[PDB]
């Protein structure tokens, strides 16, 4: 019929390919493979930038179908704004191991 | 010819396997077969010095610069003729 | 720590640094080449005697400057340098292949400078037509050399336009579509898909060639049946796209430059700018036989060919009427890098309009393989290719480098290189019309008033180029280190500081989806 | 042949060349409009203090700048056309002629009734005689009866070569293994030059043409005088 | 006599630049007519028209290089 | 510490060693054409064999004991491996091109006539025939392979896989026959040269794919792959499916079209 | 772009000397080469 | 880790301006003169 | 056959700051220096080989 003797991902995936893999199944992203959803990006609700420094680039699509990006450093601190839109944007901590 | 047979509501690695068994490798096995039953020791073909055949604009880089790599004494001549 | 970084680099940013350094050096040596042209012509009669070794130089001459100067710098250094710090890239996707397209360069350099020390060189023409280029007529190694030097000079490309293209493609952030890159990068992705598909067909090409010299096949010579003319057809599909691959990045800076130095957040017509350099890609696969008008055609064919050539005019004009809208209303900044996209801007569109009147196949039975062909391609290549390449030198170096120039001397060797390059090449287009041939070491006495002042031309142009070097030498001998950049928001390659990093974007941008 | 101090095409000897002219003078007008628009609306950009930053809207005025260019091409594409397929048509030549590429000189064949044939070599720089052209003369020129339609047939027993003449509206590439045809017809007696137009390699430079067009008559005697 | 003759006309078989075949062709026609003539008794001259047009169209190193190669056995056309 | 997950590659000599590679070989390939003499053609074969070996080797490290590739950097793979078939794609191209050149406006030299005159071109339906059914069963089998890899069953993985390679072996050893036995020979004008050279060029490309099947074989045998991530296999399937899809043309067009 | 004070400024006199070495490399080779030139027809 | 920042991202120093100098004289000169090398070794040969 | 890739895994995730290419122990740096040597000798003969093709004699 067929028989096995091939390894499983599960059995066999090492470094950074198998934490991609655990991470996913635990529904998180770590290495940034996804897209973060948007909030609402208001001073009360800000987009939550995770780093595992004490600053990281925003890019900013104020609209959608908007040609260009609009980039800055956001750090720790006081939410910052979108020089173009204003949207929100905070700094945190969550990307990190122990 | 235009195939005729049929799969897919159960399948796999079982019906490529089938395929190659009982289609693929058969044909192989026929074309061998008529291959075998076919090859008739061709005669050598008569020498013409055709000047658009046998070309030597430049002498080849091994032997004597004048056979060819695969040259095959039995069919191939030289430009001045045949030598065995 | 020496060895592991410069020779054997994994960092797209040293190799970007290595590419410039290379083509720096080529720039050189081609530029040499080009007084030694004008030096023969400069007065009447002869000045090298012999003039196998004119057509030697006349055809490394182009070599040169096409394969060795202006790709290595625009796609090589540049696009490793900019494309992954422009779309937020670690770096690009197959680091270590990049490397080799690198290193496959001088190698393929030394064969090239090898052929001309051998024989009596190759003076065949950059066309490198046979029967001319055949082992009669060009009997030894010569003609061999070249062939495999452009093998290396192929395969560097082709590896670097798979690394290009997957980068480009796989690496930006998530929520990043291709309608949110720069132009600059499309310019690079573009570019590399007609590397991809054009330069395998000139492998085949020479590759025939090479057995036509050396393995007693018949592909061009008509003794076995062959036609000298498939050589030009395989050649000349590879070089319509190969003159394209040598603008369209340089479409790609100015649409930066234009940019910046206006104070635009963004360039007018971003789509339309993406779509022209689509069309231009295209369109420039199916006019390849416009260099072929004299070689005798069906008439219907040279009909075919004519039109189809024409109508690459509507999607390059879109570019220029938008980088014009792009200066409509700008707080215009008179940098050198403006000044020399400016001057691109003007210079381009009349090597774009010479190439209009070559391109009808009534017209070209008299212009072709006449000096007005020659000033068609220095216009667009001396005065379009390489005023993009100053321009984005002059606007980058400060990011590639940690230290400012000094803009008024910059400025000057503007103003130089300006008076340098028309007076050389303008009035070659009399030459051409009057019917000076090209590929002359000497010509009737009627051209020798044009060939003059044509030559003297050359030499304001080597002031310019002296200048340069000097130039660069003070930027590094006075160190005056950024202080702030502006515009960062909309040009995300300055935000990493000047120089940035060897590891940029380790951590990746954020980009929201919404 | 071109005279010092020349901007243009040589005089026109045959009227598909003076159609070139023509033509050439059309299309040289929408260079110098396209050309000259582009620079004034550059220097129109450039010198103003007023701005406007902020985006613009765009493909309202690039239909313009679409359709315009469109137009103006159909301009110069149709004459273009017309004079190319006048160059390529039915001929009825009253006579045939050949020319063979050699590195590095012409050769020259009548074979229409006897088989009259001749070498074209440039008269070298030391044995010019006075008012003679450096690097244009031949021995040899190619005598032709004016005011006819003949055919040129051109092709090469060696490399690549190319005949043309200029101010007759000519050039056809000269490849060995091929026949390549063009018409001739000179409007007025004279001599008329060109010169080797495709990289044959060291003596391309100097292997000029030189036509001797004359009336029937002269071709006549001429013929029966070089047998 | 339908004949005498200037040079070859214009025929629509080969209406373009490239006349490498209208030489080729006649050459050709000629010497398979002058075959057919000299094997089967009837006047030759029948066959002139394709002569001259040959004579007129081919380089004389074409029909040279022909001639010999005919008289050798090594002519590639089938006569 | 990198939070993306693309692939940083630790610094490396291969990419100087095959560009200088490149430089002996073609050196050499210019010597042993004019100053008889294959020595520098040999070193660079070596230096060439000799790093492929090692670059190739270091990629089953980084990926296989390592870890680096993450579905990030497969991606990035699948696109570069798609790339790459597409220039060699193009590569043929100027081969046929060539053969239609000649073939559809035979020269008067050539008797006006395709084939020319004096070629005595093979029986399409003998051994190219033949040539054809290996080549398509080889098309079977390395798919059988790749749904049994993705199954989970090594024992039919193997022996698919090793079917495949046998008839591209057998392929190989036909077209070598039938070189040795053809009545014309690369010098023998437009048609001996097209035939060998598109033909040959594609000889070397089955070595190529087979050697490459070779390899996904060893690693299989050393259990590399697991039933989810094996693009070393893929891409040399694709590589296998594109020298099969050339046979058919190069068989179309030359062999039977061309006779 | 603003750039921070040189911090090691080069002169007028360093510039002119800077100029002076980099016209000389490019004119010199060049110069001896082709004043020599008439004198290689011969071998 | 390897060196980082302004005139640390080059194979060549600029910590002298005057070795800098000769070695972009040496550089950029070798290039501009090979040309006419080649033309001279090509007059000579025959 | 036996499934032996665990322990290759550990060997070349060892933290030893060895580059890839020379982290399987000594055999490495025989290749590295055989391929590295080869390529130094062929390139500066394939120079040697220029020098004599570039004259008839000086
Ligand atoms: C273009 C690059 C700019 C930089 C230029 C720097 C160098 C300075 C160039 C001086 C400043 C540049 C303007 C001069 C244009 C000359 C056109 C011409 O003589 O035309 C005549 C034709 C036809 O020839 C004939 O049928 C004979 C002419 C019969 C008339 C009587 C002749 C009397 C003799 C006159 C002698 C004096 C002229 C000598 C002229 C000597 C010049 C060396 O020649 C031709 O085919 C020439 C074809 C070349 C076309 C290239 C397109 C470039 C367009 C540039 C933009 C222009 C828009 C304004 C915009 C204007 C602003 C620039
Ligand atoms: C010579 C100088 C040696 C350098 C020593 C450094 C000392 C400190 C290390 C201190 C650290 C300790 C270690 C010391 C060992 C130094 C080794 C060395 O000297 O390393 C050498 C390196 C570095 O390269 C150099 O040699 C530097 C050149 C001069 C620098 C110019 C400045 C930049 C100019 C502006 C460029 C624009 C971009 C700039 C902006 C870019 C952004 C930053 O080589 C390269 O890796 C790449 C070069 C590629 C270009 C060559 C073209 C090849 C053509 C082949 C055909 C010839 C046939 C002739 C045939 C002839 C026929 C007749
Ligand atoms: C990019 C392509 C390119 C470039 C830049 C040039 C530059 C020059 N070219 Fe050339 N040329 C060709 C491509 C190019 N050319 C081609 C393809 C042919 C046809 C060959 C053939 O017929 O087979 C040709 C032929 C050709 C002819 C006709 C030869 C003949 O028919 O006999 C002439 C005549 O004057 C000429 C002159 C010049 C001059 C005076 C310059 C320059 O001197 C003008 C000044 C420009 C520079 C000096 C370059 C400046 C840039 C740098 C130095 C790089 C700096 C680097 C950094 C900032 C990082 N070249
Ligand atoms: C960067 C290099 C480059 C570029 C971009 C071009 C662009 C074009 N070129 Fe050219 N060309 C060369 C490099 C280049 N070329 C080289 C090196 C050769 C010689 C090869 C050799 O023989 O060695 C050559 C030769 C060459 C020939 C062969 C002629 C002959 O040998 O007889 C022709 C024929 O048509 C041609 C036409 C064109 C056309 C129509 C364009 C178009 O792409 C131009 C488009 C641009 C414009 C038209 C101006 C901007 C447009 C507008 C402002 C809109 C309005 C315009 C109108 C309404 C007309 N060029
Ligand atoms: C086990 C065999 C299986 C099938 C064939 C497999 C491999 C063939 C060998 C090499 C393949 C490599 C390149 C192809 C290059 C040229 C075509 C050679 C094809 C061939 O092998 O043709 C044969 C030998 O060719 C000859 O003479 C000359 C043959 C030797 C030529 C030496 C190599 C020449 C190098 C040129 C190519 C290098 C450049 C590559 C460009 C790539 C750029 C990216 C023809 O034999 P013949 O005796 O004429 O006729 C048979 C008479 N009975
Ligand atoms: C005859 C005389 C002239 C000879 C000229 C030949 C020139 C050079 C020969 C020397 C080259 C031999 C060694 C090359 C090895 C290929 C490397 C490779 O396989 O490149 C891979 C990427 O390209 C991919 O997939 C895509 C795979 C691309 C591999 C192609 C490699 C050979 C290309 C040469 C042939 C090109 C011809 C195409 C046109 C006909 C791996 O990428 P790296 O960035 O290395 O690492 C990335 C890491 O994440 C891996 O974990
Ligand atoms: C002139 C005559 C000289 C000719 C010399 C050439 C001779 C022989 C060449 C033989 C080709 C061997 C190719 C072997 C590549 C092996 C490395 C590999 O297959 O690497 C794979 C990655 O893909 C990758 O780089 C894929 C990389 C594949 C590139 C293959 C392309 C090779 C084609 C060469 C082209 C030469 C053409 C020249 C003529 C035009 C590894 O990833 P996986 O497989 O998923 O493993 C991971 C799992 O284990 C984890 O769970
Ligand atoms: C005997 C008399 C002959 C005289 C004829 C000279 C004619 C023409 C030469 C043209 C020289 C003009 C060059 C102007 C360039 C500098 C202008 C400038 O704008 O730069 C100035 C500095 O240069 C400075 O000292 C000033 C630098 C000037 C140095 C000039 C050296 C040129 C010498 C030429 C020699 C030719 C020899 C040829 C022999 C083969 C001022 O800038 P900063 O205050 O530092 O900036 C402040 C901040 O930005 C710093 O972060
Ligand atoms: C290519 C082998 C294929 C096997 C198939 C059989 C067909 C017959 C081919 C014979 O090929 C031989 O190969 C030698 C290789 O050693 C060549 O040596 C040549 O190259 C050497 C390079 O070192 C020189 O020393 C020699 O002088 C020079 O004859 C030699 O010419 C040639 O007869
Ligand atoms: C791209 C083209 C560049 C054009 C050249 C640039 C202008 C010239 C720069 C100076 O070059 C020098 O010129 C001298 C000529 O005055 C040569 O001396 C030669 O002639 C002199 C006699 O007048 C003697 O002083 C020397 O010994 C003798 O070598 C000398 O070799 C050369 O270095
Ligand atoms: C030039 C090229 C190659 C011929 C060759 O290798 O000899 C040939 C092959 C097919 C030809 C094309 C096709 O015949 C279809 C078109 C026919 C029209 O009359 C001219 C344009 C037209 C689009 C042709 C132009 C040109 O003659 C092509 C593209
Ligand atoms: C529809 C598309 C993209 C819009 C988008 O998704 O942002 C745009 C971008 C460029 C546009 C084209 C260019 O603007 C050039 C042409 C301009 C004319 O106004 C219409 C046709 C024309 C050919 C355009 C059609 C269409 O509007 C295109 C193709
Ligand atoms: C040895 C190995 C099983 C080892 C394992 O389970 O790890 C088996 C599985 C499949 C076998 C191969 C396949 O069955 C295909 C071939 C079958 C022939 O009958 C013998 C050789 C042949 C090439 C076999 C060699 C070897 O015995 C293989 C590779
Ligand atoms: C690390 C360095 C690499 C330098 C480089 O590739 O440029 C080493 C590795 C192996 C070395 C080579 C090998 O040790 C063998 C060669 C013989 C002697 O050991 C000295 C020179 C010799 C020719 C070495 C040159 C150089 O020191 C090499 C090539
Ligand atoms: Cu004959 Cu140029
Ligand atoms: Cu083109
Ligand atoms: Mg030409
Ligand atoms: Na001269
Ligand atoms: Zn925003």
């Amino acid at each position: 019929a067929s028989g096995g003797g091939v390894p499983t991902d599960e059995e066999q995936a090492t470094g950074l390919e198998r934490e991609v893999m655990l991470a996913a199944r635990k529904g998180q992203d770590p290495y940034n493979i996804l897209a973060p959803k948007a909030t609402s990006g208001t001073k009360e609700d800000p987009n939550l930038v995770p780093s595992i420094t004490n600053k990281r680039i925003v890019g900013c699509i104020c609209e959608e179908d908007n040609s260009t990006v609009i980039w800055f450093w956001l750090h720790k601190g006081e939410a910052q704004r979108c020089p173009s839109c204003g949207t929100h944007y905070k700094l945190v901590p969550h990307q990190l191991a122990h | 010819a235009s195939a005729a047979k049929g799969d897919h509501g159960g399948t796999g690695a079982r019906t490529w396997r089938f395929l190659t068994f009982g289609l693929a490798l058969p044909s192989v096995a026929l074309c061998t077969l008529n291959s075998w039953l076919h090859s008739g020791h061709r005669e050598r073909p008569a020498f013409i010095p055709y000047h658009h055949l046998r070309i030597r604009t430049k002498p080849f880089s091994w032997g004597d610069g004048n056979h060819t790599f695969f040259h095959n004494p039995r069919v191939n001549p030289l430009p001045t003729g045949y030598e065995k | 720590m020496f060895i592991n970084r410069w020779l054997f680099s994994t960092n797209h940013k040293d190799i970007g640094t290595l590419y410039l350094l290379f083509g720096a050096w080529a720039g050189m040596v081609g530029t040499a080449l080009s007084l030694l042209i004008r030096a023969e012509l400069g007065q009447p009669g002869t000045l090298l005697g012999d003039d196998q070794i004119y057509n030697v130089v006349v055809t490394a001459h182009a070599f040169v400057m096409i394969f060795f100067m202006v790709m290595p710098i625009m796609i090589g250094g540049f696009g490793n340098w900019l494309v992954p710090l422009m779309i937020g890239a670690p770096d690009m996707a197959f680091p270590r292949m990049n490397n080799m397209s690198f290193w496959l360069l001088p190698p393929s350099f030394l064969l090239l400078l090898a052929s001309s020390m051998v024989e009596a060189g190759a003076g065949t023409g950059w066309t490198v037509y046979p029967p001319l280029a055949g082992n009669l007529a060009h009997a030894g190694a010569s003609v061999d050399l070249t062939i495999f030097s452009l093998h290396l000079a192929g395969v560097s490309s082709i590896l670097g336009a798979i690394n290009f293209i997957t980068t480009i493609i796989n690496m930006k952030p998530p929520a990043m579509s291709q309608y949110q890159t720069p132009l600059f990068v499309w310019s690079v992705m573009i570019t590399a898909v007609l590397l991809l598909l054009s330069l395998p067909v000139l492998a085949a090409g020479i590759t025939m060639l090479l057995t036509d010299r050396n393995l007693n096949t018949t592909f061009f010579d008509p003794a076995g049946g062959g036609d000298p003319i498939l050589y030009q057809h395989l050649f000349w599909f590879f070089g319509h796209p190969e003159v394209y691959i040598l603008i369209l990045p340089g479409f790609g800076m100015i649409s930066h430059i234009v940019t910046y130095y206006s104070g635009k957040k963004e360039p007018f017509g971003y789509m339309g700018m993406v779509w022209a350099m689509m069309s231009i890609g295209f369109l420039g696969f199916i006019v390849w036989a416009h260099h072929m008008f004299t070689v005798g055609m069906d008439v219907d064919t040279r009909a075919y060919f004519t039109s189809a050539t024409m109508i690459i005019a509507i999607p390059t004009g879109v570019k220029v009427f938008s980088w014009l809208a792009t200066l409509h209303g700008g707080n215009i900044k008179w940098s050198p890098a403006m000044m020399w996209a400016l001057g691109f801007i003007f210079l381009f569109t009349v090597g774009g309009l010479t190439g209009i009147v070559l391109a009808n196949s009534s017209l070209d039975i008299v212009l072709h393989d006449t000096y007005y062909v020659v000033a068609h391609f220095h216009y667009v290549l001396s005065m379009g290719a390489v005023f993009a390449i100053m321009g984005g030198f002059v606007h980058w170096f400060p990011l590639f480098s940690g230290y400012t120039l000094n803009d008024t001397w910059a400025k000057i060797h503007f103003a130089i290189m300006f008076v340098g390059v028309n007076m050389t090449f303008f009035p070659q287009h009399f030459l051409g019309l009057s019917g000076m041939p090209r590929r002359y070491s000497d010509y009737p006495d009627a051209y020798t008033m044009w060939n003059t002042i044509s030559s003297m031309g050359s030499f304001i142009s080597l002031t310019a180029v002296m200048l340069m070097v000097f130039i660069i030498w003070e930027a590094f001998a006075s160190k005056r280190e950024v202080l702030t950049v502006d515009l960062t928001t909309t040009n995300l390659e300055w935000l990493n500081g000047c120089p940035p990093p060897y590891h940029t974007f380790e951590e990746p941008t954020y980009v929201n989806l919404k | 042949m071109a005279y010092p101090m020349q901007l243009g095409f040589q005089d026109a000897t045959s009227p598909i060349m003076e159609e070139l002219l023509h033509f050439h003078d059309h299309t040289l007008m929408i260079v110098f409009l396209i050309s000259s628009l582009v620079l004034y609306i550059i220097s129109l950009m450039l010198t103003t203090k007023l701005t406007h930053t902020s985006t613009m809207d765009a493909q309202e005025v690039e239909t313009i700048w679409t359709i315009l260019p469109a137009i103006i091409l159909i301009l110069i594409a149709l004459p273009s056309l017309r004079i190319l397929y006048m160059m390529d048509e039915i001929n009825n030549p009253s006579l045939t002629v050949k020319t063979m590429g050699h590195q590095w000189y012409w050769s020259y064949e009548y074979t229409d009734y006897e088989d009259l044939s001749f070498d074209s070599y440039m008269i070298p720089t030391s044995e010019l005689k006075p008012g003679e052209l450096r690097l244009l003369e031949v021995d040899n020129r190619v005598v032709l009866p004016m005011e006819m339609t003949i055919r040129m047939l051109v092709s090469s027993e060696d490399v690549l070569h190319s005949w043309a003449v200029p101010s007759l509206g000519l050039k056809t590439d000269a490849i060995p293994g091929r026949l390549n045809q063009t018409t001739l017809m000179s409007s007025r007696p004279g001599l008329y030059y060109g010169q080797c137009s495709e990289i044959c390699g060291s003596n391309h430079s100097f292997m000029p043409i030189v036509l001797e067009l004359v009336p029937l008559k002269y071709f006549e005697k001429w013929s029966a005088s070089m047998l | 006599k339908i004949k005498n003759y200037q040079t070859a006309p214009f025929d629509s078989r080969f209406p373009n630049q490239n006349q490498t075949r209208n030489c080729w062709q006649n050459y050709l026609d000629f010497h398979r007519c002058e075959k057919a003539m000299t094997a089967k008794g009837g006047d030759v001259s029948v066959c002139e028209w394709y002569r001259r047009v040959y004579k007129s169209l081919c380089p004389i190193s074409w029909v040279s290089t022909w001639d010999d190669r005919r008289a050798e056995g090594t002519f590639p056309g089938k006569i | 510490h990198q939070t993306h997950a693309y692939h940083m590659v630790n610094p490396s000599p291969w990419p100087l060693t095959g560009a200088l590679s490149a430089l002996l070989m073609t050196s050499g390939l210019t010597m042993w054409f004019h100053f008889n003499s294959m020595t520098l053609l040999m070193i660079g074969l070596t230096t060439n064999m000799l790093t492929m070996y090692q670059w190739w080797r270091d990629v089953i490290r980084e990926s296989t004991f390592q870890g680096h590739h993450t579905p990030a950097v497969q991606k990035g793979l699948r696109y570069g491996m798609i790339l790459f078939i597409i220039s060699e794609v193009l590569f043929f191209t100027g081969f046929f091109w060539a053969f239609y050149h000649s073939s559809l406006a035979p020269t008067p030299e050539l008797g006006g006539c395709w084939p020319p005159t004096g070629i005595h071109p093979l029986n399409p339906l003998e051994v190219p025939l033949l040539n054809t059914s290996v080549l398509l069963a080889s098309g079977v089998s390395i798919t059988w392979a790749h749904h049994s890899l993705m199954e989970g069953d090594r024992k039919h993985m193997l022996q698919a896989l090793f079917i495949t390679i046998t008839l591209g072996v057998y392929f190989t050893l036909l077209q070598a026959s039938e070189y040795y036995e053809a009545p014309f020979t690369i010098s023998d004008g437009v048609y001996g040269s097209t035939f060998f050279v598109a033909t040959g060029f594609h000889g070397l490309h089955v070595i190529i794919g087979s050697t490459f099947l070779i390899v996904c074989f060893f690693r299989q045998l050393k259990f590399h792959f697991t039933s989810n991530h094996h693009f070393g296999f893929e891409a040399a399937a694709w590589y296998w499916h594109f020298v099969d899809v050339v046979w058919l043309f190069l068989y179309v067009s030359i062999y039977w079209w061309g006779s | 772009i603003t750039a921070k004070p040189a911090k090691t400024p080069t002169s007028p006199k360093e510039q002119a000397i800077g100029l002076s070495v980099t016209f000389l490399s490019f004119l010199l080779p060049a110069g001896w080469v082709l004043y020599h030139l008439d004198n290689y027809k011969k071998s | 880790h390897y060196e980082e920042g302004p005139g640390k991202n080059i194979p060549f120093s600029v910590e002298n301006k005057w070795r800098l100098l000769a070695m972009m004289t040496l550089f950029f000169g070798s290039g501009f003169a090979a040309p006419f090398f080649i033309v001279r070794h090509q007059l000579l040969k025959k | 056959f036996e499934n032996r890739v665990a322990e290759k895994q550990k060997l070349f995730q060892e933290d030893n700051g060895l580059p890839v290419h020379l982290k399987g122990g000594a055999t490495d740096n025989i290749l590295y220096r055989v391929t590295m040597t080869l390529c130094l000798g062929g390139t500066l003969y394939s120079l040697y080989c220029l020098g004599w093709a570039s004259f008839p004699h000086k």
